[PDB]
């Protein structure tokens, strides 16, 4: 019954802005973590950003610090990721991934060959 | 790649579409019938004194 | 690639009509049947005997055929079969792989099994070697950890694993007889049927799958959970399945009505469920939690039948006897307890 | 028959003698789950490898061959006395996976009380990579600008201050993950090592000694 | 030892009191 | 106390007068035991001489002497020499006795309560220590009720057994913590089988050598006047040894603890020390030297007689699993 769908994507010129929106249904959304995990071609899976159950603790990791910003909507079952100042290396597939268990400070979802709680995602690309 | 999982899922969900699916009241009547047929002999529901209980 | 997308949309519209059809066969709920049923209300149990002697935690236990012998699975290596009447050990079998995860017991009382983290389900003989109990048959062949093993007959053994495989095995050749693939996550526990013709499998996928024993394809696929399936056990006839999750939502699924009949949640419970195995009656479900205590729940009337507390740490496995004369719990403090 | 009960009581006393020997054997050895990134110098840091220091035998239980998932079989390792970690201090492309992983080992539910050790491995490769200066830490970590050397840092003679600044930044990053939710129950002892030296088992012996001393002092509430 | 020093001093004192009272009752 | 020495010297007097009464002569005044001493029979005009019996040892101890004579007369026994009197605070003791009788009673009450609720392996040594405290309080009450006969000496032997066992048992708890922090590996619970043998099996050796070496060599009274240090130090040498060795083990544990605590600080170090004093018994180390006897007895029977209550508050009713076990009977 747990389903996750995603929205956004396309080709965006470097320097553009984009809004990735993840909509999920089938559970109670407000009581565990959320992660945003991207897939670069030729490489494995790499984790991008994390937000807690309320929006209290947010952390962006890697070379996406500051230029991107995520937030979430509990009552609309939605994740938001607003990105500014893209690059050729952010050509990726983007999956919104879920914590495996409620009420946890831990999360192992990103570096999975396969997982059970992440959608098929959107594709972002840039022009050159 | 996706063809094998697709034929598998449509098979495993058409069998669910070709089994007689009877009411929830029918299933709860089945559980209640098994309850009234097995309430007399179970040592868990009917408590037992120390003479005929081998766990004392 | 576009015809594969049309294939996916064909799959989506068909399971749309199926999941709308499954609602159509269910117009009333289970709450409309508990109105004229005499509830148990309160019931409690006194601990009778505490089998002690294990050196580290207890990970699984299996009940016997005569409801006198049980087999306990420590995690320092020892696999000890106890006599629960006289509260005394019968055999203590050291092992190769220390990290055992589930054991089982024969229908003829002759053999035991040890599922490991070292990927080899070992099978031990007992009554033909009363002295010098050694390893009879290794069942190498999996890649991941083996998570639940039972005995279908004394020649057939159903082992689930971690590489999603969940294969049915024959002891005489040491080969994978029938494979039941289809999952995409860690498969945690199995529960055999009375007729040994079906068996139900719960995984990390938040889904249960009911399989035949002969053809080898998924007949039924239930869903509805928000986390892992951490144990399952089901009804003595083969038409209702009790499922314990990590979301603390005990569920009772049906095979004839094909839809999820009963959910149970509460507000005082945030601890996940480790094992659910339930009585000969259709009344008592028994759940074990991460709040170090067992909770006896009533099936058709979702009310607390009772609390069985008394453990030092997390309860890891549970077992009801065949004759219903006892209920044993095994927790992570090396103390089994028997309750009736 | 009561005489078969007497033979059962004799076999019970023999079995209790068996459990007494194996209780002394099991309490003798200290399990140490060793997990880490691959191609990070994991095997050369000394499945089951048993090594003896000062008449104490550690059963270092590496795990391999399972598929790429934890949180079903990592709950089976909560009675160990340490968790050795090994990461690569040179390859900056995998530090963020290691940081998220050891954040998850710190704050899992059933591994709260288990206190990790840290072996930063392949050390002089980091020294070579920061002497050559091809890739900067600011390409991956945007936080390297607002950081300087710590005062307790012991610099190696003949090594640059950029070496000490980069290496102690990585150590302070792991420790900054540690002190957020560590409650005085479980600590993270860092250690820099290369793949060359064989002195490491002495250091694991000293720090497993420190973990058991702190575990005994928390039972008497003294500390 | 602290109860031993008290029992020693108290029993020596109480014998001294009875002997002084006896040499008061006899010799006046 | 007077009639037995009366009987002894009157036996001497009748022996004297029946030896002199064989001859045709006789003493003009017969031999007589006066109300503290006696005189040998003699003729008139004689001067019979004797020293004073042992009562002077508690009257004035420095003449060790006075000698008293007496004369005879045909009328009777004449006027003597300058006599034995001439020739050779209780509120405090009742205060101390009332203070420790309320002390050991509140000790015994809270210890049987805390041993009901407490009943690990550390908890085995702590339950054995609480057994020793309850045995000490029971034995002090039996001694105070009996002393204040072969039952008297046997109760005094049981009393010194309970007290010497309690001081050894504080020391063995100190050795258990210091062995746990230095030899940190090697859990040998064979040690535990040795612990009771050096805790309940050494004071039997001490009070048996004390009882036998008191039965010979000056058995006096109810064995409560110690009166000779070489028979007294057979149950004081072990207790002074236990106190001083436990003080070194407390210094060793505080060195290991400040070394782990450096890694406020000083408030946590002082709060760590101040709950290791009633368990290790460090407050007996202030007094190890007859002099300052009033201040020593007040500090070690007025405020050391609540050590059972302080230990049963600090180590059963307030710390750790017992509160969880209290919640196991609360919720």
């Amino acid at each position: 019954q747990v389903q996750l769908q995603e929205s956004g994507g396309g080709l965006v010129q470097p320097g553009g802005s984009l809004r990735l929106s993840c909509a999920a249904s089938g559970f109670t959304f407000s009581n565990y973590k959320m992660n945003w995990v991207r897939q670069a071609p030729g490489k494995g899976l790499e984790w991008v950003s994390d937000i807690s159950q309320s929006g209290a603790s947010i952390s962006y990791t890697g070379s996406v610090k500051g230029r991107f910003t995520i937030s979430r909507d509990n009552a609309k079952n939605t994740l938001y990721l607003q990105m500014n100042s893209l690059k050729p290396e952010d050509t990726a597939v983007y999956y919104c991934a879920r914590c495996p268990a409620p009420f946890t400070r831990d999360c192992f979802d990103v570096t999975s060959t396969t997982y059970a709680y992440r959608g098929q995602g959107t594709q972002v690309t840039v022009s050159s | 790649a996706s063809i094998a999982q697709a034929r598998k899922l449509v098979e495993q969900l058409k069998m669910e579409a070709n089994i007689d699916r009877i009411k929830v009241s029918k299933a709860a009547a089945d559980l209640m019938a098994y309850c009234e047929a097995h309430a007399k002999e179970d040592p868990l529901l009917t408590p037992v004194p120390a003479s005929e209980n081998p766990f004392r | 690639q576009s015809e594969l997308d049309q294939l996916r949309q064909e799959a989506e519209q068909l399971k749309n009509q199926i999941r709308d059809a499954r609602k159509a066969c269910a117009d009333a709920t289970l709450s409309q049947i508990t109105n004229n049923i005499d509830p148990v209300g309160r019931i409690q149990m006194r601990t009778r005997r505490t089998l002690r002697g294990h050196l580290a935690k207890i990970y699984a236990m299996h009940w016997g055929t005569d409801s006198r012998l049980l087999v306990s699975a420590s995690q320092d290596g020892k696999l000890i079969i106890w006599d629960s009447y006289t509260t005394n050990k019968v055999h203590a079998i050291p092992l190769r792989s220390s990290w055992v995860m589930t054991c089982a017991y024969a229908p003829s009382g002759n053999y035991v099994a040890c599922g490991g983290l070292d990927n080899i389900c070992s099978i031990y003989n007992l009554k033909t070697r009363e002295g010098n109990v050694r390893v009879s048959r290794e069942l190498a062949g999996h890649t991941g950890y083996l998570s639940c093993c039972r005995f279908l007959d004394d020649n057939q053994i159903v082992t689930s694993s971690g590489d999603t495989t969940c294969a049915l095995w024959d002891i005489e050749t040491g080969q994978q007889t029938t494979t039941f693939t289809g999952h995409t996550g860690d498969v945690m526990s199995l529960s055999l049927a009375p007729d040994t013709r079906l068996f139900v499998s719960g995984a990390c996928d938040a889904s249960a799958k009911l399989w035949d024993v002969r053809e080898g394809m998924c007949r039924q696929t239930f869903t509805g959970h928000e986390s892992d399936i951490n144990a399952i056990c089901f009804f003595p006839n083969g038409n209702a399945f009790a499922t314990g999750s990590d979301d603390a939502t005990c569920r009772l699924f049906d095979l004839r009505a094909d839809q999820e009949l009963m959910t149970y949640s509460h507000d005082n419970i945030i601890c996940g469920i480790t094992s659910v195995s339930f009585s000969k009656s259709g009344r008592l479900l028994l759940a074990g939690y991460d709040d170090f205590n067992c909770n006896v729940w009533d099936a058709l009337k979702a009310d607390r039948a009772g609390v069985l507390a008394g453990h030092d740490n997390r309860v890891s496995c549970l077992g009801v006897t065949d004759d219903g004369m006892a209920v044993a719990t095994g927790s992570w403090d090396s103390f089994l307890k028997i309750w009736n | 028959q009561r005489n078969e009960e007497k033979a059962q009581r004799e076999a019970n006393k023999k079995i209790e003698k068996q459990l007494q020997k194996d209780k002394q054997v099991y309490r003798a050895t200290h399990r140490l789950l060793l997990l880490g990134a691959d191609n990070s110098g994991k095997s050369t840091i000394v499945f089951e490898t048993k090594f003896q220091v000062d008449k104490v035998n550690f059963h270092m239980f590496d795990v391999g061959g399972q598929r790429d998932e934890r949180r079903k079989w990592i709950q089976c390792f909560n009675d160990v006395t340490a968790i050795i970690f090994v990461v690569d201090s040179s390859d900056y492309n995998r530090l963020q996976e290691a940081l998220n992983l050891f954040k998850s080992i710190w704050n899992n539910r059933w591994l709260r009380t288990i206190s990790v050790i840290l072996f930063l491995n392949k050390q002089d490769l980091l020294a070579e990579k920061v002497l050559a200066g091809k890739s900067k830490i600011e390409d991956y970590f945007p936080e390297f600008a607002r950081y300087t050397t710590p005062e307790d840092a012991t610099p190696e003679p003949g090594e640059d201050p950029r070496v000490t600044r980069a290496k102690y930044f990585i150590r302070d990053e792991f420790l900054r993950i540690s002190t957020a939710s560590g409650d005085g129950r479980h600590y993270c002892y860092p250690h820099f090592t290369c793949a060359v030296d064989t002195e490491n088992a002495r250091r694991i012996f000293n720090d497993c000694r420190d973990i058991i001393q702190r575990m005994h002092l928390r039972q008497y509430e003294l500390l | 030892h602290s109860d031993g020093i008290f029992t020693d001093s108290y029993s020596r004192y109480r014998k001294q009191m009875a002997v002084k009272k006896y040499l008061a009752a006899v010799l006046g | 106390i007077f009639k037995k020495e009366q009987a002894m010297c009157l036996e001497k007097i009748q022996r004297a007068n029946e030896l002199m009464g064989f001859n045709d002569s006789s003493p003009g005044c017969p031999g007589m035991w006066d109300n503290i001493t006696c005189w040998k029979p003699a003729h008139v005009g004689e001067m019979v001489l004797v020293s004073c019996p042992e009562l002077f040892r508690i009257f004035n101890p420095d003449q060790v002497m006075g000698v008293v004579s007496r004369n005879c007369t045909e009328d009777g026994w004449s006027e003597p020499f300058p006599h034995y009197f001439d020739a050779c605070q209780d509120y405090y003791y009742l205060s101390v006795k009332a203070l420790y009788t309320v002390g050991y009673s509140t000790s015994l009450v809270t210890l049987t309560t805390a041993m009901v609720i407490l009943c690990c392996t550390r908890n085995f040594i702590h339950m054995n220590l609480f057994v020793s405290f309850m045995l000490r309080a029971i034995s002090v009450f039996i001694k105070d009720w009996i002393l204040y006969t072969v039952e008297c000496k046997a109760v005094m032997v049981f009393f010194h057994y309970c007290v010497v066992s309690n001081y050894f048992w504080l020391f063995i708890e100190g050795l258990y913590l210091f062995t746990l922090l230095v030899e940190t590996f090697f859990p040998e619970r064979r040690y535990f089988y040795w612990y009771t043998i050096i805790g309940w099996g050494t004071p039997t050796v001490c009070v048996t050598v004390w009882a036998t070496l008191r039965l010979y060599f000056d058995d006096t009274g109810c064995w409560d006047m110690n009166d000779s240090t070489a028979l007294w130090w057979v149950i004081k040498g072990p207790v002074v040894g236990s106190i001083m060795v436990n003080f070194v083990l407390f210094i060793g544990i505080i060195v290991i603890l400040v070394q782990k605590l450096q890694s406020s600080i000083y408030l946590r170090l002082a709060r760590s020390t101040l709950l290791l004093i009633p368990l290790f018994g460090i407050h007996y180390t202030v007094f190890a030297f007859n002099v300052s006897k009033r201040e020593r007895l007040v500090f070690e029977l007025g405020l050391g007689s609540f050590q059972g209550f302080v230990v049963a508050v600090l180590y059963c009713f307030l710390n750790g699993e017992v509160q969880a076990e209290i919640k196991r009977k609360w919720r």
